[PDB]
């Protein structure tokens, strides 16, 4: 609609980058499985884990596509899927503007390639993924706790995580260190139920 | 499924006897470095009750990222990365030991 | 009020009983007790007798009152009651 | 003579134009290798095309820089040389082959 | 600042600039505290017709992505968008 | 089956003696709305929640108190349960009936469905 | 015995003396309430339930309206949310402003429905 | 739109290299700095004499959480517990039961300020401006339980502070 109410929406980006998916898909259909592109002009391409390497690699080294910016790359963890987690590829492109998300999917086992090759950056980032997450990168330089403590046990950032964790910490006299105790909260986190009980947008309806 | 490491669980159990071979060697530099009051006994015990605590798995991928993240743990205790507590940690010692009896849950708590 | 035990009651109606171990934390300390009861302060308001059957009351100030509210007194023996502030209001007889 | 190119790492080549030519001729031999049907060969070849025609044309390096809209022709040139790399990678991985497999059952379902 | 005109040139030669012009610390060209009331306006929305939520409502008016392309059931070559312009060099100082 | 127990980090305490309940949440007979009947749930066993004397705030010691996953199939939170190891108890989503309504029958000739009062 | 009816364009068979509002929980959609309940003789007073159906000029009350083969019950037309809209309007017109101390509050059917539609 | 930082050729004219020599021989620009830092010694000193002299605040500025009352003396909290909500760290903690006389009292308004970031949004959530953190930054505490703060306490602030409360909520309720 219009008024300063409804947020203004730019057709012209969304049909470069349609366009753009589309050559992406022709251009790369073994890894390829879907592309969309979301209303506020966001271009996704959905692969297959086996093309984290060769999809990048052309999303970097393409003269029509030089994508040679890891922006930002994560992983979310859907507990209902039998690859919960996805890792999401966050690419920037200088020389035309734009940007694209690339979105893999892998299981608690299946590894994934190291894109280390095609972005020096995926370093750190992967290292945070396999530390909060536990999503192994095969070939990584260096793959190790970076954000948790040294001695820390379980991916912090699953779903099935608690949220105030598993173990605490304490300075105790006997032992003249810090030691590791079982979690015990004086207030327990209060868990509000807050979802309305009445649909709140028809357009997102998953139909029974 | 592509295998993490190995394709059998023979070759897994030949990642976990590389890395048994590694910690048993560590334990008594291990007490040197952090000045542990455990004696190497202790922390050679230590390592194979950690071993054999994972001695269900019959899945070589699960096999091999234990393997893996037990390489991290010796990797972060041999360079030092980890501290005298962070050690001693998996010598669980100002816990409280729970007991198993039934009787004894029974008058602990509501503990199920 | 005070309690046997010694222990100023508060508003809230609670009072560290004589069994209760939790009475030691003011053994040296004073118990922070606030020495205005609100459902005293009330009674003491007087009640406005307005005509008119509906009456709507904001608390005073406008925004720096109350969500506006509409008491009926329609009831004689009872007085109409803000809902938030509490003053009570009656229709002259 | 361009005294230097702005960005750190990159260098004023003496001959553009030719270099430029001599790495078009490389990306599009190495096309040639790369079947018909494949979409890259086709639009790569295309987009080397027009550049190398524009090259050809155009013997100023700024009013060729500026025709090619790829930024200063040194940057044009590394352009070059990421695209036969990355040709060459394509020739590997074969990318032209169908769907390795589709994504298992709603893989790609928001909201849950 | 309450200092002798003698500190001043002082202070201002050492500094090489007339420091007095601008000094940093706030003496009065400071806003009174004290205020007068203020009237907020209202949104483009505060009106009693033509106002249904149904024309204003763009939270609802959001769409899922659309798909492009999915695997499950001569073209030019297309950049993802036109390829930036080169920037130009300031005018007021091209070189710092 | 997949074992990712050893994987998981989870206490064996917290891994065993737990009692996952897989369920379609109920419908709150206050309210009418049914949006949050519609995808399963995943909850764990309460257990003991003792009072902190110094404010009388309720304090716990489960660390998976708090923990509630939700599910598009019943299927999925069995799946997810096996992968952890707790026993699971799932309870088959609950659908009301169809119910024939009538308005005419309100006023009905020879029923005993007429209404008294509207 | 089912007549073929339709809500927002998606074809659903039900059964004859079916009413609109349950043909359109049987596509999933949950038209918005207050005095319609399913253990309840219908009412039809509290006008909240109306909705537009295709060629239709009137909108009707999908809680007590049944449904007739071919109708298409357009539920998120803008027929359907004006009525939503003007019907809640007139049902807090008079509605006190209770909600902090109303125990029904962040339970209120009233309350959701207004934020919704 | 870009403007190039450094990118100055130096000049090699041999005035502009003597020169450069000089600065490099003489220390010139050291000599440069040093009278700056000599300038910035002779100016006034910018410190505050606390406490005798108080740092500049605004009336919109956020402390220390009071429960205020209605001019009547009647606690304006009705226990509708979204400040509880709202709250991002958990911190308000209220338990409310009916009063004798059958108002929405609380019985229980515990705050923990210790684990309150002093965020504001339950002055902001408050419908009958109840809570509203106060002027008062200076209240640190020697003991981590006096942080804590009852309902007592908080209606004993409230009743400290009411005044300037009162006063800047006058001042800033136009704003809101
Ligand atoms: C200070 C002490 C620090 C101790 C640290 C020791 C550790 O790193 S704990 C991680 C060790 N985990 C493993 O080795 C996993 C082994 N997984 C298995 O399934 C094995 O039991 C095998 C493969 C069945 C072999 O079992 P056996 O040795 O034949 O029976
Ligand atoms: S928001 Fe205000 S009225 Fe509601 S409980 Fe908190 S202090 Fe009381
Ligand atoms: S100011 Fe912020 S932190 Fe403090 S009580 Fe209010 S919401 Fe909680
Ligand atoms: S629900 Fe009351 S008129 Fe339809």
């Amino acid at each position: 609609d219009t008024r300063p109410t409804i947020r203004p929406r730019n057709d012209v980006v969304h049909k470069q980058l349609s366009a753009f998916g589309q050559y992406v898909a022709e251009i790369l259909p073994k890894y390829v499985q879907q592309v969309q592109v979301s209303c506020f002009n966001e271009l996704e391409i959905f692969i297959h884990p086996d093309g984290v390497i060769p999809v990048l690699t052309f999303l970097r080294d393409h003269t029509n596509a030089q994508f040679k910016s890891l922006a930002d790359l994560t992983a979310v963890d859907v507990p209902t899927r039998q690859n919960r987690f996805e890792i999401v590829y966050n690419l920037l492109s200088l020389r035309f503007n734009s940007r694209i998300r690339v979105k893999t999917y892998t299981d608690e086992l299946t590894p994934i390639e190291s894109s280390v090759t095609v972005y020096k950056a995926a370093n750190w980032y992967e290292r945070e993924i396999w530390d909060m997450f536990g999503v192994f990168f095969a070939n990584h330089p260096d793959l190790r706790r970076i954000l948790t403590d040294y001695g820390f046990e379980g991916h912090p950032f699953r779903k099935d995580f608690p949220l105030s964790g598993y173990v605490e910490l304490r300075y105790d006299d006997e032992v003249k260190r810090v030691v590791a105790e079982p979690v015990e909260l004086a207030q327990e986190f209060r868990k509000f139920d807050l979802n309305s009980p009445w649909e709140a947008f028809p357009a997102y309806r998953q139909p029974p | 499924v592509k295998p993490i490491f190995s394709r059998d669980m023979n070759e897994a159990k030949r990642r976990v006897r590389e890395l048994y071979r590694a910690w048993y060697r560590e334990v008594p530099n291990t007490v040197h470095l952090f000045q542990l009051d455990i004696s190497v006994k202790q922390g050679r015990d230590k390592v194979r009750e950690m071993f054999m605590k994972n001695a269900h798995v019959t899945d070589p991928r699960v096999v091999d990222l234990l393997v893996i993240k037990g390489k991290m743990e010796l990797e972060e205790t041999i360079n030092v990365w980890k501290q005298r507590t962070h050690i001693m940690r998996f010598f669980h010692e100002t816990e409280a030991p729970r007991p198993t009896d039934f009787l004894s849950k029974f008058y602990v708590g509501h503990d199920p | 009020r005070t309690s046997p035990t010694g222990e100023k009651v508060t508003h809230t109606g609670q009072a560290y009983d004589d069994g209760d171990y939790r009475r030691v934390r003011f053994s040296d300390r004073q118990k922070e007790v606030n020495e205005n009861f609100a459902i005293d302060l009330i009674a003491e308001q007087p009640v406005s007798e307005v005509g008119s059957r509906v009456i709507s009351c904001d608390g005073g100030g406008g925004a720096l009152g109350h969500p506006r509210v509409y008491i009926n007194l329609d009831k004689e023996t009872k007085t109409g009651t803000c809902g938030y502030c509490g003053l009570q209001f009656r229709q002259p007889h | 003579l361009k005294k230097t190119t702005g960005l750190v790492g990159l260098a004023v080549c003496e001959t553009p134009h030719e270099r430029l030519k001599i790495l078009y001729t490389k990306i599009l031999d190495v096309l040639g290798q790369i079947p018909k049907n494949a979409a890259y060969r086709k639009y790569t070849e295309q987009i080397t095309n027009e550049k190398l025609g524009m090259v050809k044309a155009e013997p100023d390096v700024k009013k060729l820089e500026e025709q090619l809209q790829g930024g200063q022709i040194e940057e044009v040139i590394l352009q070059a040389e990421n695209e036969l790399s990355l040709a060459r990678k394509m020739l590997r991985w074969k990318p032209w082959e169908p769907l390795v497999e589709e994504p298992p059952a709603n893989q790609w379902k928001w909201p849950i | 600042a309450s200092a002798t005109r003698v500190i001043q040139l002082l202070r201002n030669w050492a500094s090489g600039r007339d420091l007095q012009a601008k000094l940093q610390l706030r003496y009065q060209e400071i806003s009174k505290r004290t205020q007068p009331p203020p009237k907020l306006p209202v949104g483009p929305s505060h009106k009693l017709s033509n106002n249904y939520y149904c024309t204003r409502d763009g939270r609802r008016e959001a769409m899922p992505p659309s798909i492009v392309m999915s695997s499950q059931k001569e073209k030019k070559a297309v950049t993802p968008a036109p390829p930036i312009k080169r920037w130009e060099l300031s005018k007021d100082q091209p070189y710092l | 089956k997949l074992d990712i127990t050893t994987l998981t980090g989870v206490p064996e305490e917290h891994i065993k003696t737990r009692k996952v309940r897989i369920f379609v949440p109920a419908r709150n007979n206050m309210q009418s709305g049914v949006n949050n009947t519609k995808k399963w749930k995943m909850e764990f066993d309460t257990r003991e929640r003792w009072e902190n004397p110094l404010m009388g705030w309720s304090s716990t010691a489960d660390p998976l108190s708090n923990l509630v996953l939700t599910f598009s199939t019943k299927e999925d939170a069995v799946a997810f349960a096996e992968k952890n190891g707790w026993s699971f108890d799932v309870e088959e989503r609950k659908v009301p009936k169809p119910k024939s309504k009538s308005y005419g029958a309100n006023f009905s000739w020879n029923k005993r469905t007429r209404v008294s009062t509207k | 015995n089912l007549i073929e009816v339709f809500v927002d364009g998606q074809s659903v068979m039900v059964e004859p003396g079916t009413t609109v509002l349950q043909a359109c929980e049987k596509v999933g959609m949950q038209i918005p309430r207050f005095c319609y309940h399913e253990r309840l003789s219908v009412a039809g007073n509290c006008r909240m339930c109306l909705v537009e159906i295709e060629k239709a000029p009137k909108v009707v009350a999908a809680c007590a309206m049944p449904v007739m083969k071919g109708w298409n019950i357009l539920t998120n037309s803008e027929k359907s949310k004006k009525a939503r809209e003007g019907v809640m309007e007139f049902l807090l017109a008079n509605h006190p402003l209770d909600c902090p101390i109303c125990d029904q509050g962040g339970e209120c059917d009233l309350q959701d429905q207004s934020m919704m539609f | 739109t870009y403007k190039f930082v450094n990118m100055r050729e130096p000049s090699m004219d041999m005035k502009s290299v003597t020169d450069r020599a000089a600065q490099t021989l003489l220390w010139t620009e050291l000599v440069r700095g040093l009278g700056m830092t000599l300038s910035y010694l002779f100016r006034e000193p910018a410190t505050i004499n606390y406490p005798f002299e108080k740092g500049p605040l605004s009336p919109r500025f956020r402390g220390e959480h009071a429960l205020r009352r209605y001019p009547s003396g009647e606690e304006r909290c009705i226990a509708c517990k979204l400040c509880e909500a709202v709250c991002p760290a958990q911190a308000i903690t209220i338990e409310a039961e009916p009063r004798a006389d059958g108002s929405r009292r609380t019985t229980r308004y515990d705050i923990d300020m210790t684990k309150c970031i002093y965020c504001g949004f339950c002055q902001e959530a408050c419908p009958v401006d109840a809570i509203v953190e106060g002027p008062n930054f200076e209240f640190s505490t020697e003991t981590h339980e006096e942080l804590l703060y009852n309902k007592e306490k908080l209606l004993n602030n409230g009743d400290k502070w009411e005044a300037e409360i009162a006063a800047n909520i006058q001042a800033d309720y136009l704003y809101r």
